[PDB]
Parts: C-alpha cells; sequence; structure tokens
C-alpha cells in the first residue's frame, strides 16, 4: 500500500495535469493525492488507454498522458511509479 | 482483473 498520509497531502497540479482532471470533472485548484488519482483514473477509463488482455497495463505513447508522464507506458500495478508520475507534474 | 478493478485498489 502506499501511506495513508501521503494519501491525503494536498498538491497543486501543474497547468497541464490541471487541464488533464478538469476535462473529467474536477472543479478545484488543489487537489489531494488521492483525489488526483480518482479524477486520473476515470481520464484513462474514458479514454481506454489500457490493454485489452492485460488491464493493468496502460500505452499512452499517443495521448497528453504520455506528454505528462513521460513515459510510453505503465503499470497500474506500480502505485509508487504513479506517485513519482505525479510529483514530477505538481507546482 | 478488468482495469478499474486494478484502479481502485489505488483508493485503500
Ligand atoms: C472499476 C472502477 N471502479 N471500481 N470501483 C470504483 C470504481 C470507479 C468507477 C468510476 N467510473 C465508472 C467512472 C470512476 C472512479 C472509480 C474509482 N476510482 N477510484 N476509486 C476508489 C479508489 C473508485 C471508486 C470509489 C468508490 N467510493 C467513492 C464509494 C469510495 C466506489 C467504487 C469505486
Amino acid at each position: 500500500q502506499i501511506p495513508a498520509s501521503e494519501q491525503e497531502t494536498l498538491v497543486r497540479p501543474k497547468p497541464l495535469l490541471l487541464k488533464l482532471l478538469k476535462s473529467v470533472g474536477a472543479q478545484k485548484d488543489t487537489y489531494t493525492m488521492k483525489e488526483v488519482l480518482f479524477y486520473l483514473g476515470q481520464y484513462i477509463m474514458t479514454k481506454r488507454l489500457y490493454d485489452a488482455a492485460q488491464q493493468h497495463i496502460v500505452y499512452c505513447s499517443n495521448d497528453l498522458l504520455g506528454d505528462l508522464f513521460g513515459v510510453p507506458s505503465f503499470s497500474v500495478k506500480e502505485h509508487r511509479k504513479i506517485y513519482t508520475m505525479i510529483y514530477r507534474n505538481l507546482v | 482483473l478488468t482495469f478499474a478493478e486494478y484502479w481502485a485498489q489505488l483508493a485503500s
């Protein structure tokens, strides 16, 4: 798991990340890490960036998510990885 | 698991 204290740490997303979050319904300017993950998940669900056969695999080479995270792909199982890629898109 | 099921684990 990832510690609860880290989950409810307040963060301010960079403009591109914020645009992504709001595009799926987020309304705020600052979020807890948990909230950020919630809306991020919605974005991935809508665009179906996951692999059909192995749905923990996310392909984002041709998506803005890939520009943000700076990777062609990642695993949903790799929680710490995801947190790190978020931490690099914060003001 | 489905994508939703994997992603939901981030909530706990
Ligand atoms: C497979 C997707 N899923 N599974 N459980 C929950 C969700 C979920 C669904 C959706 N949509 C279908 C748009 C959006 C977001 C979620 C979701 N993402 N993270 N979490 C928890 C970490 C959820 C989720 C939250 C909740 N509540 C709000 C009751 C705690 C219930 C079910 C899911």
